[PDB]
């Protein structure tokens, strides 16, 4: 919904994210990607545990 | 600056990791530091992590602590009062870790009471270490000494009190010692009649 | 107990350190990299052209 | 080339004046006094850095 508003493209690969569309991305939509990517990957921390 | 890029993410991420730690643990600020800062030089110069290196060893457990854990080691020798520095050999090599570290008398005395009898360490030459771990704190498990690589033990406040258990005789051999009467106050005398 | 599973856990995490080098945003950050110090390294080429 | 063989072991830091550093040793032994130099047996070789 973030990278929408903001005019992207959220393409998934895997535990992996990235964005697709003109340009390089805003920094604060590559601090959102940041914080969800390193989130998920600590929920995948708490499914191992 | 790509090792310092794999190491300054690295850092923010397990700042989040940590924080709960930190916030549940608050009495191990060290050790967790440490380990963040163990995991980051991983992550930067790409040197090997040890796992056994690297975790809390238990040394002693509570229950309800009713009764109070109440320690009787009648053979008072060094590696069976401060503790065992075991190590494996991998290789020819002597290794050491946190993990092989073996809890002592005064180990699982804490909180509680540590009963000694006075001959016993008179018997096996303990009672200066014994006396130097009462005043100083300088409890560390005894290292064999044909291997050269140990642990530099850090000072550990002592929250026991020691009961020592002795003939008058075996007492006399002590109190010419002034440290004695220094860290030994309460006589508890037992007299050899009752009316 | 739980200083030790919280303790095994963080040592599980290897695996996702080694994966957050390989993150968008750090494949991001290193292309981003790479790039300024192949611009410099292209400014002293052309000087010697 | 050995890297053991080349790093600055560093001893102590620097203290701002006050307080100064006050080391209290009861226990006055040569290895806690002069230091100690720790070994590494190799298949049965003891070495030193």
């Amino acid at each position: 919904r973030e990278a929408q508003e903001a005019g992207f493209a959220l393409s998934t690969n895997g535990e992996r994210l990235e964005l697709t569309g003109p340009g390089p991305v805003p920094a604060e939509l590559s601090a959102r990607l940041e914080e969800v990517t390193l989130g998920s990957l600590a929920a995948s921390a708490e499914l191992e545990v | 600056a790509l090792r310092r890029l794999r190491r300054d993410w690295a850092l923010h991420y397990l700042n989040n990791r940590f924080e709960p730690l930190f916030q549940r643990f608050p009495q191990a600020r060290a050790y967790l530091e440490a380990l963040r800062a163990r995991l980051a030089r991983y992550a930067e110069t790409g040197e090997p992590l040890d796992p056994a290196q690297w975790r809390p060893n238990l040394l002693t457990s509570s229950s309800s602590g009713t009764p109070p854990p109440i320690v009787y080691e009648p053979y008072a020798t060094a590696p069976r009062l401060f503790g065992r520095l075991d190590y494996l050999v991998d290789r020819g090599v002597w290794s050491t870790n946190v993990s092989l570290i073996r809890p002592g008398a005064v180990h699982r005395a804490q909180g509680g009471y540590l009963i000694l009898d006075a001959l016993s360490l008179k018997r096996e030459g303990t009672w200066e270490a014994f006396k130097r771990a009462l005043r100083n704190g300088q409890v560390e498990p005894v290292t064999e000494p044909q291997a050269p690589a140990g642990l530099e033990v850090e000072p550990f406040p002592i929250q026991m009190q020691v009961i020592l258990v002795g003939t008058p005789e075996a007492f006399e051999g002590l109190e010419e010692d002034p440290a004695f009467s220094e860290l030994f106050r309460i006589r508890a005398e037992f007299s050899p009649t009752l009316p | 107990i739980h200083l030790a599973e919280a303790v095994e856990g963080l040592l599980l995490e290897v695996n996702r350190l080694d994966e957050l080098f390989r993150q968008g945003s750090f494949l991001r950050e290193k292309t981003q990299l790479e790039a300024r110090f192949k611009e410099a390294r292209e400014q002293q080429l052309e000087a010697l052209r």
